[PDB]
RNA sequence: CGGUAGGGGAGCGUUCCGUGUUAGGGAGAAACGCGUGCGUGAGCCGCGUUGGACGAAGCGGAAGCGAGAAUGUCGGCUUG
RNA sequence: GGCCAGUGAGACGAUGGGGGAUAAGCUUCAUCGUCGAGAGGGAAACAGCCCGGAUCACCAGCUAAGGCCCCUAAAUGACC
RNA sequence: AGACAACCUGGCGAACUGAAACAUCUUAGUAGCCAGAGGAAAAGAAAGCAAAAGCGAUUCCCGUAGUAGCGGCGAGCGAAAUGGGAGCAGCCUAAACCGUGAAAACGGGGUUGUGGGAGAGCAAUACAAGCGUCGUGCUGCUAGGCGAAUCAGUGGAGUGCGGAACCCUAGAUGGUGAAAGUCCAGUAGCCGAAAGCAUCACUAGCUUAUGCUCUGACCCGAGUAGCAUGGGGCACGUGGAAUCCCGUGUGAAUCAGCAAGGACCACCUUGCAAGGCUAAAUACUCCUGGGUGACCGAUAGCGAAGUAGUACCGUGAGGGAAGGGUGAAAAGAACCCCCAUCGGGGAGUGAAAUAGAACAUGAAACCGUAAGCUCUCAAGCAGUGGGAGGGGGAACCCUGACCGCGUGCCUGUUGAAGAAUGAGCCGGCGACUCAUAGGCAGUGGCUUGGUUAAGGGAACCCACCGGAGCCGUAGCGA
């Protein structure tokens, strides 16, 4: 493969059309911008989502729901379905499982919020071989599937939240059964 | 990264040469050499299709006179009653051509038509 | 693929050292290796091409004469692009091109280049060098007795590149020594006369599989 | 090296629905409803998908939002 | 198989770079012309001169890249 | 459906109408034609009427609208 | 005490603009002006961030995130913590009590934080660091030197070409009549300094701090934090508006305290103010040295390839041009003739001077000259198809008698040959470009995943490294 001999495949590259060089090119003169008007004039031009004085669609419509204050956050716990977990990459059944094992396996990868996710096991999907999961709270349907499977499952307590002593004492007082 | 040109001089010498014997500024003065060029090509079209049309005309009138030479009222009209009734495959107004070269032949044609 | 005999200083045929390298699918080789070259030497360039716009040129910003009441065009500065005093429209200013080419593709441009140069009388191959008092005569004579000398650009490389061959390889313009650290797509892409050593034949084989 | 800002005045409006198509919210609901029949009122509450014209006024005006078609 | 606005397809050309201190070149590089040579065409081959030094082709790359229209603009020249 | 345009005051002719004075090469709408964006022949000249639709070559022929005394092709042809 | 290209800090601080108007907002705290200082400045060692888990002075790049949020919730503005890197560096003071005192003041102890410092005891503390005295020795900078290898024939000249040798730790460059490793200055490598200056090291001085423990309850940066009130900036437009600095007036406690943890209140967690200093990574160019150029090469590149901020213009601030290329060597023209010594023709030089000094290729417009054919009853956007007559080298090209057809070109219009626009002609200069991002298509790589960014890499490109981060994997819901 000498330097001279090498060539690129066909259709790999398209020469950019240069507007205004000639009439034969066809973009010459007006350049397809037509005659006059705001679009024809050089400049930033009319703003997008602008209706030329009519109320824009965004303006007429009320902002969705609960707009002002809202967590507007979904993800809490990364969710990996059983079909995805049992199927595809398959655990030895000797292996521990959990988030650390999963990342290594490559079935599930958490990058933006590794810290925020605790993981969850979805009810959906069926697992052929029983396995032990040290992951935190799972869906009841999903929890049921593992139990039917008979694979050992263990809930994991991720963290403890500090509470005021007076409040804590109050809870103890309730302990009326 | 200046990229200046000379391809105009050839672009334009070529025309400058196609417009020779144009008798005015139409042969020297480039910015009009161009539009002249355009207009010579255009009249080449119109004079070409009109030359087909024009030579028919010329032969119709020429054959027409040769036929009217018979002193009785014949025509280029009636000569063609009688030249298609008798099957002659279209001497193609080029009987108008021998009519001036071999006139005796065209009198032979004409007599066979009259029969 | 195809094997190839090892040479020596004397120039005989010890050894086998079969070389196998991963290659692009046929009909995709040119696009794969061409694009790799063109990112190579497109990336290499350097901007170093500047100019001045209507705003930097030193000409002033005085409206040279009033708008109307004069019979003459509406010229609006003598620093304007139209006037031949300066002010270029859309001149070149230092742009910094760079073409991220996917590693696993770039590799494959090498493997294709190499794997295409071998087996057609374009890969002689050695095993070592012992030069002392580096002298560019024993070395060029080595090329002579060795493979193809003819000073016809004969890319040529080695492993760990002992100084006393670096130091006698530079005088000869046609062939330039290479190391894995210094490997480039360009110069191993003559497929003309490129040599190897066993450290390169297995190091090479090791880097690329099938 | 710069980035395209998202017209926040229409990200507080739209939304996109997993299968990837803009929805919105219907208009005329928190104002003067003695007048308005019930029937109309529960027609003026359902979040409906949005028509195509503006579906092209916005997909350009709100670029980081993962809409298909 | 008419075609303006306009959209799509296929190309030529110019300065520069890779293949190069390339092939070729003081028996002579480019501007002017004879060849209706050659092309649908942008243009290409040849052909010559007092001077006369550089530089193709092919496969590729980049663009201060293609002009008679801006009462454009710089220079030289006319008309009256 | 995707990616993207240009267009946003048309003109006349035919018809049914409003306004006008059943005036305008006026204005305003509805249904079609040509021009716009379309050449060519008839109309003396003559976008918007008639035939008609131009890929090219032809010093070949038949016709359409229209025409046959001269300028310009073709009967100063028949009979009422 | 003056000067400064740009970068920096401070004070004052606009507007055209965007919002298709415009007063809140945005351009923007930008521009500019003033005031300092540095080769860098500013910032900086925690009354910080966090969040039941951890960090640990500052300053930058990546990235989180064009997300959270703010916003006539309009135009728009837009963080940060965790994560990854570049660079790392910590100290000195104010009390408390002691030794002075013409009652100010100086000396010594004292400086840290789940709390230190004022108080109580040794077996004769050393290693460690900084600095300085002048002093010593290499390393580089400011001169420089040695430094390999050939000739012939070609043609005005050879470095090219054909032939024949050689060097190469030196085919990097500049020249030399025409291009060369072997012609020259050179280059690799190598040697070199009075003296001056650099970045370090060492020989001898000051200086290093928590070697430890325990029970008291002194001080722990006073008109300062708070508050009221007026603001400014915080990504955050007076909003529940925290922290952060300011104008007016009131005006705490200090450790069985005080501030922060986005009003506020409790409990818990972090840090402990109102004193100061400090290198690097970092932004910059009027510049200097080294190198590189898909940068220009004479209306381009600096405005400026010669007395270029020049001539010139303006009172003044200020504006601001154009002019390059005989030859390899002036060998730049001895002598003669026309001759007011302007300019010429010979002669001479040179390869060439129709290269001769308003000299290098020399286009077009425009000004002539000579030859070929042709116009004086003409009518025409001046051409075209037919071609009479004639001239050319002996079927092609020149000119054209006469006929027919043909209402300039662009912009722009429902509609222009238009008596609508524009252009005197010629030659040049002159217009959808780049940066980063979203979307789509073509092409390719990979895939039961794809990719790395900042950053390194014996320069710059770069093989290899770098998994932080992003995209595809689960939706519905405020």
């Amino acid at each position: 493969f000498r330097l001279d001999n090498l060539g690129p495949q066909p259709g790999s590259r398209k020469k950019g059309k240069r507007k205004g060089r000639g009439h034969a090119a066809g973009q010459g003169g007006s350049c397809g911008f037509g005659m006059r008007g705001q679009k024809s004039r050089s400049g930033p031009g009319i703003m997008r989502g602008f209706e030329g004085g009519q109320m824009p669609l965004y303006r007429r419509i009320p902002k969705l729901r609960g707009i002002a204050g809202g967590m507007r956050a979904g993800l809490p716990k990364y969710v990996p379905i059983n079909l995805r977990d049992i199927e595809v990459a398959g655990f030895k059944e000797g292996e521990e499982v959990s988030l650390e094992s999963l990342k290594a396996k490559g079935i599930i990868n958490p990058s933006g919020r590794e810290r925020r996710l605790p993981l969850k096991i979805l009810g959906e999907g069926e697992l052929s071989t029983k396995l032990q999961i040290k992951a935190r709270a799972f869906s009841g349907s999903a929890k049921e599937k593992l139990e039917a499977a008979g694979c050992s499952v263990t809930v994991l307590p991720g963290r403890k939240k500090y509470i005021k002593e007076s409040v804590r004492k109050n809870l103890a007082r309730a302990d009326e059964y | 990264r200046v990229k200046r040109g000379y391809i105009a001089r050839r672009r334009r010498k070529k025309i400058r040469f196609f417009a020779s014997s144009f008798r005015g500024a139409h042969s020297r003065l480039t910015r009009t050499i161009a539009q002249q060029k355009i207009r010579a090509l255009v009249s080449a079209h119109r004079d070409r299709d009109r030359q087909k049309r024009d030579f028919r005309r010329l032969w119709i009138t020429r054959i027409n006179a040769a036929i009217r030479e018979r002193g009785v009222y014949y025509n280029y009209s009636k000569f063609i009653h009688d030249l298609y009734k008798r099957q002659l495959l279209l001497n193609r107004k080029i009987l108008a051509q021998i009519a001036i070269l071999n006139p005796n032949c065209i009198y032979m044609i004409y007599n066979e038509i009259i029969k | 693929l195809i094997p190839l005999p090892i040479l020596n200083f004397s120039g005989e045929k010890v050894g086998e050292t079969f070389l196998n390298l991963k290659t692009a699918p046929p009909e995709k080789a040119r696009a794969v290796v061409h694009r790799g070259l063109i990112t190579h030497l497109q990336n290499k360039r350097r901007g170093t091409a500047s100019t001045l716009t209507r705003a930097e040129v030193r000409g002033g910003g005085r409206k040279p004469y009033p708008q109307k009441k004069t019979g003459r065009a509406r010229r609006g500065s003598q620093g304007s692009p139209l006037r031949p005093g300066g002010g270029v429209i859309f001149g070149p200013k230092p742009r910094d091109w760079t073409i991220k080419m996917n590693k696993k593709e770039r590799r494959l441009a090498l493997s294709t280049a190499i794997a295409s140069a071998v087996g057609n009388s374009f890969v002689v191959e050695e095993f070592a060098e012992n030069f002392e008092k580096p002298k560019t005569k024993d070395f060029i004579a080595a090329m002579q007795r060795w493979g193809l000398d003819p000073a016809e650009k004969s890319l040529f490389f080695l492993m760990d590149l002992v100084e006393n061959v670096e130091k006698s390889g530079r005088n000869i313009r046609t062939l330039k020594l290479l190391t894995p650290r210094s490997l480039n797509l360009f110069d191993v892409l003559n497929a003309e006369k490129l040599v190897f050593t066993e450290g390169t034949i297995q190091y090479l084989n090791q880097r690329y599989g099938v | 090296g710069y980035k395209m800002k998202t017209h926040k005045a229409s990200a507080k409006r739209f939304r996109v629905t997993g299968k990837g198509k803009i929805v919105r919210r219907r208009a005329g609901k928190q104002h003067l409803l003695a007048k308005k029949n019930t029937k109309r009122k529960n027609r003026l509450s359902k979040l409906i998908q949005v028509d195509r014209s503006d579906y092209d006024n916005v997909i350009g005006a709100l670029p980081y939002l993962k809409v298909n078609r």
